[PDB]
């Protein structure tokens, strides 16, 4: 039995934290930490065999006791957002297979230095038949809800990073097939 | 040689070309705790108490044995196919407890200096072969990398029966017969 | 409940 | 004429001294009867033992993951299994069965652990001269055996006493043999 | 090091599929794991040197092999909707406690029938003139719609070279018809650039959506194009 806590973690850029991985058994062969991008293969981080063991690479530091393992993450960046998986090899197991914990879904919310919330209408595509509204440059404490219309569709918020300008911005897209579709009634009861 | 209060093997891993065959066992102070039956995929503990508090999964043994199979084939090439040399085993037969005629007892046949670990240990009564009431240990490891194996024959001693322990090994020209009588 | 026995693993010879 | 055999041995050994205080591991890689490579916890790296060992020892010493796992085996195997030994093997106390058969053999049968002390007495006195004992006998079923012979010329009043001490006993087992006729 | 083929697989119930894996160079042990939304990451089976080692709570319907070249094949027969998951292959140097290295995984979607499989419609939306005249930044929005299942990879190509800077794509696609179970999906992606970069008519922007669908083998018995694994794109040249 291997348990991970919390199931989900929401951290701010630079907000240090710890990930727990408890294992009820006794008889460890090895405790492993992996980082997984959604849909991608788990990427190996550290192996700990023994209590009092510790390993460090970059912003990550793994420690081990008789009961659990901690994954310390100091001053995280938005690139550190992933599902962090803890796995154990055990004497009680029927061989060398790994038993994974449920994982910790880590989300590192970037800091928006200059927030300028604005709604813009985009130019219609001659092939699309659809109209697109863009809610952008809002702060990280501001999010967008699901649509309250059968015709209008609101996407989730999403962050992009302009590397050359070192600029990070939040954005949400709204669209409909209606001719009477306006951006004013698109996000009227959608901004939360 | 290492001086210790207790010496343990977790475990003795054996794999030989002849067969081919293998063995997995855990030892503590020269006694076998358990062996894994690699065909049945089962751990056979030697004392009853041990199962209550201890559990070994057989797959670990089977996995170790596969690694030994891999290592063996590489080392045979490196040694330029040097084969094993056949040693002469030493046979000693003694009873388990003092002989009381008509009462339960066990005859012990110690076969020492076994290499390689391929041996036939059988019991005779008045010259004829006995099959029931016969048990034996696994190949118990030795510091010189040879082995010893102990065979058992449960019986009620009597004035009319004389026993022999027939041991067949490649290091012997003829089967070794070690006699015992009450 | 019985605890799982520890066991040594043999190091694997270089295949190549 | 004899069948050819190639034999491989792996021995994962633990050496325990003064309870838990001192623990040493030695893994042994053996071809036929030849140990060609080993890992010793006091050394901390793989070492070749014969000219058959350098290709294996150097390759395992180049793999930091192999070194880490093997060094950790002192905890994951030795110290771990010793906790299980304290509940099992180091609990086992089998009392000896002491009998005298007639020159006079004191057979001490089926005991565990190995530690044993047998002493022969004629009447009040202890007997050092005529005493010939077999070495400790391992039965292979987690019991031991020992036979202590006493060269005696029995008189009329004589009482012969076999005195036996073992960790399983609070007091020594005293078995006597009176002179015949 | 570990490679896995195919990256995506879409198939009907009752069908049989083969997932292949190539371990890291020099790795002799292979392990299969299934990652489902219900049970998370679970062990299936292990192979070493061509033989089966550790085995999980795998079903009789599931069988694997490890070839002498050490590549493994995971065979899943009489497929059910519950078999829809990610199947990861892992490899390690030796078959003990050695570090297990995972492959990119195979995403399998098992459907009742393949009649509801559709590729996306891709449209690019030019940046707001008001946005440019306020932030001196230009956000290009790509909109992929009407596709089913959600086996899509969205990328932005500027003048023929793929880019990731200032690009943000929706985490999950949204259901166009939430009340329907096999609803077609929609996904949006954003490319934010400088005003000077968009106002340059020399620059070519192309939103590419790689849809994963049917294979060469699979039978199509509809009077419409087969919805095979295809690239659907939309483009826009810079406007001044
Ligand atoms: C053991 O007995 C079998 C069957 O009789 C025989 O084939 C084998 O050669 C014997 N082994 C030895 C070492 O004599
Ligand atoms: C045995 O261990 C104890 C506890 O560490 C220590 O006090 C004692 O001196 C040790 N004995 C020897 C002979 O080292
Ligand atoms: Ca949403
Ligand atoms: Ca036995």
């Amino acid at each position: 039995q291997v348990t991970q806590s919390p199931e989900a973690l929401r951290l701010q850029e630079g907000e240090s934290s710890s990930l727990n991985c408890s294992y009820t058994v006794s008889g460890l062969r090895g405790l492993f930490w992996y980082r997984q991008d959604p849909g991608k293969g788990p990427e190996f981080l550290f192996t700990l065999y023994s209590a009092g063991e510790e390993k460090e690479k970059e912003r990550l530091k793994a420690t081990l006791t008789k009961k659990e393992s901690f994954l310390h993450i100091t001053a995280p960046k938005p690139e550190d957002s992933a599902t962090y998986l803890c796995a154990v090899a055990l004497n009680n197991n029927a061989g060398n297979m790994l038993t994974f914990g449920g994982g910790t879904r880590l989300m590192v919310k970037p800091h928006i230095q200059n927030p300028d919330p604005a709604v813009y209408q985009l130019r219609d595509s001659k092939s699309s038949d659809k109209s697109v509204c863009l809610f952008t440059d809002f702060d990280s404490q501001t999010n967008v809800s699901q649509s309250k219309d059968s015709d209008v569709y609101i996407t989730d918020k999403c962050v992009l990073d302009m590397r050359s300008m070192d600029f990070k911005s939040n954005s949400a897209v709204a669209w409909s097939n209606k001719s009477d579709f306006a951006c004013a009634n698109a996000f009227n009861n959608s901004i939360i | 040689d290492i001086v210790a209060d207790h010496v343990a093997s977790y475990g003795v891993n054996l794999y030989q070309s002849y067969g081919p065959s293998g063995q997995y066992s855990h030892e503590f102070d020269g006694d076998e705790e358990f062996y894994v039956d690699l065909e049945r995929k089962e751990t056979v503990w030697q004392l009853p108490l041990f199962r209550r508090f201890r559990r070994f999964d057989p797959q670990f043994a089977l996995t170790n044995i596969a690694v030994l199979k891999h290592n063996l084939n590489i080392v045979i090439k490196r040694s330029n196919s040097t084969a094993a040399t056949n040693e002469v085993p030493e046979v000693t037969v003694f009873s388990k407890s003092p002989v009381t005629l008509g009462q339960p007892n066990t005859l012990i046949c110690l076969v020492d200096n076994i290499f390689p670990p391929v041996v036939n240990i059988t019991w005779l009564s008045n010259g004829h072969s006995v099959t029931e009431g016969v048990s034996e240990t696994s190949f118990l490891s030795k510091s010189d990398h040879s082995f010893f194996k102990i065979s058992y024959l449960t019986f009620l001693p009597s004035a009319d029966e004389i026993y022999d322990c027939k041991v067949e090994h490649w290091g012997l020209d003829e089967p070794l017969l070690k006699h015992w009588e009450p | 409940a019985p605890s799982g026995e520890g066991s040594f693993q043999p190091s694997q010879e270089n295949p190549q | 004429d004899s069948p050819e055999d190639f034999v491989y041995q792996f021995k994962g050994m633990c050496y325990f001294t003064n309870g838990t205080e001192r623990v040493r591991l030695v893994t042994r890689y053996i071809y036929n009867r030849e140990e060609y490579a080993r890992f010793d916890s006091d050394v901390g790296v793989y070492r070749a033992v014969t000219p058959l060992g350098p290709p294996a020892a150097e390759y395992w010493n180049s793999q930091k993951e192999v070194l880490e796992r093997t060094r950790a085996e002192l905890d994951t195997v030795c110290r771990h299994n010793y906790q299980l030994e304290l509940r099992t093997t180091l609990q086992r106390r089998v009392e000896p069965t002491v009998t005298i058969s007639p020159l006079l053999v004191c057979s001490v049968t089926d005991f565990y652990p190995a530690q044993i002390k047998v002493r022969w007495f004629r009447n009040d006195q202890e007997e050092t001269t005529g005493v010939v004992s077999t070495p400790l006998i391992r039965n292979g079923d987690w019991t031991f055996q020992i036979l202590v012979m006493l060269e005696m010329t029995p008189q009329r009043g004589d009482v012969y006493t076999c005195h036996v001490e073992h960790p399983s006993l609070q007091n020594p087992i005293i078995v006597e043999w009176r002179a015949q006729s | 090091g570990v490679t896995q083929t195919p990256k995506h697989l879409i198939t009907a119930t009752g069908q049989r599929v083969t997932l292949r894996c190539s371990p890291r160079s020099g790795d002799l042990s292979v392990y299969w794991y299934q990652q489902s939304l219900d049970q998370g990451l679970q062990f299936l089976i292990q192979y070493y040197n061509g033989e089966e080692r550790a085995k999980g709570n795998i079903l009789e319907r599931f069988s694997a092999q490890q070839f002498p070249d050490l590549h493994s094949e995971l065979n899943l027969s009489s497929l059910e909707l519950g078999d829809s998951a990610l199947y990861f292959c892992a490899s390690s140097v030796a078959p003990g406690s050695d570090t297990q290295y995972f492959g990119p995984g195979t995403r399998l979607t098992v459907l009742e029938d393949l009649k509801n499989v559709f590729p996306p419609e891709v449209a690019v939306f030019e940046p707001s003139e008001a946005e440019i005249s306020h932030t001196q930044k230009a956000t290009l929005v790509c909109l992929a719609t009407g596709f089913f299942p959600d086996h899509v990879e969205l990328s932005w190509w500027v003048n023929g070279k793929e880019v990731h800077s200032g690009v943000c794509t929706d985490p999950q696609p949204l259901k166009e018809q939430p009340a329907l179970n096999d609803s077609r999906y929609a996904l949006s992606s954003r490319l934010r650039v400088s005003a000077t970069f968009w106002q340059n008519p020399r620059n070519h922007f192309r939103c590419q959506v790689q849809f994963y669908g049917l294979s060469e083998n699979d039978e199509w018995t509809q009077d419409r194009a087969k919805p095979v694994t295809q690239i659907v794109s939309a483009e826009a040249w810079g406007r001044a």
